[PDB]
């Protein structure tokens, strides 16, 4: 009845919105300036004060301080060198050498100091954020799971049971298997439960253009690790960041060997990381050096194999826990049928076992799709199969 | 803009009525709450004079700087465009968010300080890898396939066009598509009438531009590669021919098998890193499925494996009738003397004699195409 | 003048300059193998002649040089590629060390753990005189590591270091250092505050790191 009366009393309040959201200002798109209500702080008095009192203080680099005087000696990007002096802000303690400072444009004189450098790329590979994967969905490896998490995180969330025993913890450890196995999806679970500073590394981030580019990032890598309490590094596809040395007439792969030795002298020797924890997970560990595979650095040695039977029905647990199922199937029968299987396998085993009940018209699974699952991934994609090769590791 | 999401109801409902009068509610006793400003405190106009305030503020020599990072105090260090880098302070109508270390900023003229940002006018790369339109016609102009197109549309468009089935299935789609076959079968034909299909944003890159000469430059271009894929929505990446990275070496790499190597091992985590991936669905095809990595075939990074036979004779001349739809074809001919031609003709070969055969009969000025032609494009096309 | 240590990298190399580097009372000035690799030229090379300069200056002062292989590969004749900046400043280090204007203030400890890589330039007589070698340990030393680094832990006299260094064979001092840490996790595992043989017994197998597969058919 009021057909129209509800369109048109829709239409020109929903305009009228429009047409005192214009009278208020929020318009004029801009090229990068504010809301014109947010900017009110500098209005009247930091427009004056923020600005006409305020100075630029260029930041510059100091190269060192001498003798019973102050009498710095200041360096900046590309113009000359000073003599430079303090202001009465500061004390002359934390104006130690080698230190980026805030200096006036005239006097030329010291004001703040400033943190150092950080290379925003080595930056970006921390974490910051972390994945959902828990322990309980890293079912069948679960000694595997015990024995690395009495490495990762039991000095870290309890330093006591260690020290009054008094044996210093394990810093280091390498997660080695098949692919599909659960190594990085095993590393989930850590990134998950942990606290401290996640600083992701994968192996083939660090291949650089020049000479030595990439053992420098090494260097902020593990500077910047220093300066945190405690922190874990993980290391992953370490075979990219070094296999071994091997050069024979016309040099081949130096590059990458540099990088790979700078690694191992942040690794071992002349006081040590102290507090920072180091997780490596590669694919083929016979291509890697010796001396890279020295405990003290890669203590902690753990396999990752296929599951016996029973690790598998739990895999098959965790996949198939969440779907529409027929409630009297049993899923060891299809363990009994994948003797060699990743939990990846068993998982395309599911999701494609439900796309067979998505194929006529049904809503729930039965035990034969389940069979039609089993024969296409585990015995028509079997001239693949991705394993045999890599359980040799070659 | 944003301002109620309730838009449910689809017939005259009374929920409509009063809801959109509770707006008239909102803005009738608060338009008479906008009446009463410039009639109590004129005092400036506000539309364009504290506006004019701050662009008595900034000045017009606008130097472009870059940020490398942010102390929250409003000052940080940022670059200059010479590269002697300053410790400025930052405004108040700055809006304190679209920064990141390396974008592009404002600064003052004469004490750098920091003024405004800057849109990015991205990078060229973008709209190189990204395809704009529509390529051609839909599935119906392939015929006789009709299995994987159930496949490809199984496994790409239905998940895309229905979030419903396997939400109550509780279950995800499969991630990794490849293709492999022949040569000529309509591996890329296929990928043509997805990109007819599809409504996302969809990429296109062959396997042979992945090399480069420099030192890591492919693995960064892997990097922000799949870095443009995700930084939009929901994405298609394709990938054609793939096991040219593996069987050609070009000594334009400096680095030799062990460059290539490392931009698959780049690559091998750029399928199945532990982050999170998001909607992005891959798309590959190849030819020689035998040559590449089976640690990249394996299901977690592709799940879906699809072959493309050689064509039936029954599906050629389903083929023939294709390209010889809209052509003024003369009665001279038969198809099936055709078909049995080449007894392992791809469907390129069809084509490749119809407009070679239609080429025949602009050589002689004719309308319509006789058999000859044919005679001698199958003679032309297939024998040399 | 100029010594080298070489051998598995296991036996005890960084443990020498740092015990000396805490015995004599000098200028101790250590380096990093790749630390002499710049982007731009020069640069490690008057980072040579920089840090040699300071050696210089401190008259009672030796030098350390880890990892030596980064930057002292053998030179190669090759067109149309290969490396040339690392020898420049491996040339440099030559020169540098021994030859024009030599000097005896200096003395330089290398440590390296392969040898076929080197340039042999470096290898003379004079630019690194005393080239040794370290060894694995026979069975002794091996119950000597376990010895030292058995002291701050609980040890119940059940241990025979003997038997221990005799059960225990091609280990280092790294992996002799391993048994006795993992020796002292187990006991922690199993709630224990003394450390038994079993536990280093046990801690033997998780060094060595065997693949299990399923062998009890034997025998
Ligand atoms: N034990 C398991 N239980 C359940 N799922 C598993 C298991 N192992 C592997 N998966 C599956 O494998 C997938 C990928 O695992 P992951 O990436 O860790 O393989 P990987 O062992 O690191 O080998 P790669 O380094 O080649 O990836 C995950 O999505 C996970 O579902
Ligand atoms: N089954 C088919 N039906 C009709 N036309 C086809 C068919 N297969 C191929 N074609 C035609 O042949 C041409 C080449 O096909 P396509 O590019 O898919 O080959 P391909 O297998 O992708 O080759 P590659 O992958 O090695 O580049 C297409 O332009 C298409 O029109
Ligand atoms: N007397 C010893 N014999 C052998 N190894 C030892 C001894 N004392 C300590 N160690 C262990 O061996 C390591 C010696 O370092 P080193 O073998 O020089 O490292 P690399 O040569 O691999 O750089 C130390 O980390 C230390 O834990
Ligand atoms: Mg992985
Ligand atoms: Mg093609
Ligand atoms: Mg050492």
């Amino acid at each position: 009845t009021y057909s129209r009366q509800i369109k048109q009393v829709e239409d020109d309040i929903q305009q009228l919105l429009k047409k005192i959201n214009e009278l208020t200002g929020i318009k004029e798109s801009d090229t990068g300036l504010a809301p014109p209500a947010l900017w009110d702080l500098a209005a009247d008095k930091q427009t004056l004060q923020s600005e006409q009192p305020l100075q630029v203080a260029r930041c510059t680099k100091i190269i060192n301080a001498d003798s019973e005087d102050p009498k710095y000696i200041i360096n900046v990007k590309q113009f000359a060198k000073f003599v430079v002096d303090l202001s009465d802000q500061v004390a002359p303690t934390d104006i130690e050498e080698g230190m980026r400072v805030g200096v006036d444009r005239n006097k030329y004189q010291i004001h703040i100091p400033l943190p150092p450098k950080i290379d925003p790329t080595v930056t970006m590979m921390q974490v910051e954020e972390k994945p959902d994967v828990t322990y309980s969905d890293v079912g069948g490896c679960k000694e595997q799971i015990e024995k690395l998490r009495e490495v990762v995180e039991t000095p870290l969330l309890h330093p006591e049971r260690f020290v009054n025993l008094g044996i210093e913890p394990p810093k280091g450890v390498l997660l080695f298997g098949p692919p599909g196995t659960g190594k990085t999806l095993c590393a989930r679970a850590v990134a998950n439960r942990t606290d401290a500073c996640f600083i992701r590394v994968i192996g083939s981030e660090l291949v650089q253009k020049y000479v030595g580019e990439g053992a420098r990032m090494v260097r902020e890598l593990f500077e910047m690790a220093r300066t945190k309490k405690a922190c874990l590094i993980f290391f992953d596809e370490i075979d990219a960041i070094g296999g071994a040395r091997f050069d024979d007439g016309a040099g081949g792969d130096n590059e990458v060997q540099r990088t790979m030795l700078e690694l191992i002298n942040q690794l071992d020797g002349f006081d040590p990381r102290g507090n920072i924890k180091v997780l490596m997970a590669t694919n083929r560990p016979d291509t890697l050096d010796p001396a890279l595979m020295r405990p003290g650095r890669l203590d902690r040695k753990i396999e990752f194999s296929l599951p016996d039977l029973e690790g598998r029905t739990h895999i098959f647990k965790i996949h198939a826990r969440s779907m529409s199922v027929e409630r009297d199937i049993r899923f060891e029968l299809l363990a009994r049928l994948c003797p060699n299987s990743t939990g990846a396998e068993i998982r395309s085993v599911c999701t494609e076992a439900g796309m067979f009940a998505i194929r006529a018209r049904r809503k729930i699974a039965t035990e034969k799709d389940f069979l039609e699952a089993v024969n296409k991934v585990i015995k028509s994609y079997a001239k693949f199969s991705a394993t045999p090769r890599y359980m040799t590791y070659n | 803009a944003s301002k109620l999401p309730l838009v449910t109801p689809h017939t005259q409902c009374r929920l409509k009525l009063l809801k959109l009068e509770r707006i008239k509610d909102y803005l009738l006793m608060e338009e008479e709450f906008i009446r009463n400003q410039e009639q109590m405190k004129p005092l400036e106009e506000k539309q364009e004079e504290e506006r004019s305030k701050v662009d008595d503020l900034r000045g017009t020599p606008m130097s472009v700087g870059t940020l490398e990072e942010i102390i929250d105090d409003n000052h940080a260090i940022v670059s200059t465009s010479v590269g002697s880098e300053h410790y400025v302070s930052i405004l108040s109508f700055v809006d304190k968010d679209l920064l990141e270390p390396g974008c592009s900023v404002l600064l003052n003229h004469k004490v750098h300080a920091v003024i405004g940002v800057l849109m990015d006018d991205t990078d060229p790369l973008v709209t190189v890898m990204k395809v704009e339109k529509a390529p051609q016609e839909t599935y119906a102009d392939i015929g006789g396939l009709d299995n994987q197109i159930q496949e490809i549309k199984e496994s790409v468009e239905l998940p895309l066009t229905h979030p419903e089935y396997y939400e109550e299935m509780g279950i995800k789609p499969p991630k990794g598509v490849i293709l492999y076959g022949p040569p000529g079968t309509g591996k890329t034909l296929l990928a043509k009438a997805v990109a007819n299909q599809t409504s996302a944003t969809f990429l296109r890159v062959v396997g042979s531009e992945l090399i480069q000469k420099y030192l890591g430059d492919g693995p960064k271009l892997v990097r922000e590669l799949f870095r443009v894929a995700e930084e939009h929505a929901p994405s298609i990446v394709f990938i054609d021919e793939i096991d040219a990275i593996g069987t050609k070496r070009y000594d334009s790499n400096s680095g030799g098998e062990r460059e290539i190597q490392r931009t698959m091992l780049e690559l091998l985590n750029q399928l199945d890193g532990f982050d999170s991936r998001g909607d992005v669905k891959v798309i590959m095809a190849t030819n020689r499925i035998e040559t590449l990595d089976p640690a990249l075939i394996r299901p977690g990074r592709i799940d879906r494996k699809i072959e493309f036979p050689l064509p039936d004779e029954k599906t050629k001349k389903r083929i023939f009738q294709i390209h010889t739809s809209r052509m003024t074809l003369a009665d001279d001919v038969t198809l099936d003397d055709l078909i049995m031609a080449k007894d392992d003709l791809s469907g390129a070969d069809i084509k490749a004699i119809c407009t070679e055969a239609g080429l025949m009969a602009l050589r002689e000025r004719r309308m319509k195409v006789t058999n000859e032609d044919f005679k001698k494009s199958k003679e032309n096309v297939l024998y040399k | 003048k100029g010594v080298l240590m070489y051998g598995p990298p296991g036996t005890g190399k960084t443990l020498l300059a740092r015990a000396c580097a805490a015995q004599t009372k000098a200028t101790f000035l250590k380096l990093a193998g790749p630390q002499l690799v710049q982007m731009f030229i020069g640069d490690g090379a008057k980072l040579v002649r920089d840090a040699f300069a300071l050696a210089k200056e401190k008259a009672p002062s030796i030098i350390f040089i880890d990892e030596l292989d980064a930057i002292g590969t053998k030179r190669f004749d090759s067109e149309k590629a290969g490396d040339r900046e690392v020898q420049r400043t491996m040339l440099e280090l030559l020169n540098q060390l021994d030859g024009f204007q030599p000097n005896t203030q200096v003395k330089v400890i290398a440590a390296t753990n392969r040898v076929d890589i080197l340039d042999p330039a470096l290898l003379r007589s004079g630019r690194l005189d005393r080239k040794i070698e370290f060894p694995m340990p026979n069975e002794e030393a091996r119950a000597r590591i376990m010895q030292i680094h058995s002291r701050k832990m609980n040890v119940s006299p059940d241990v025979n270091y003997e038997e221990l260094a005799r059960c225990t064979d091609d280990f280092n001092g790294a992996q002799c250092k391993a048994v006795c840490v993992e020796a002292g996790m187990i006991a922690l595992r199993r709630g224990a505050t003394e450390l038994t043989h079993e536990d280093y017994m046990e801690g033997i197998l998780e060094v060595q790191a065997k693949k299990k597969a399923n062998l009890q058919y034997y025998a």
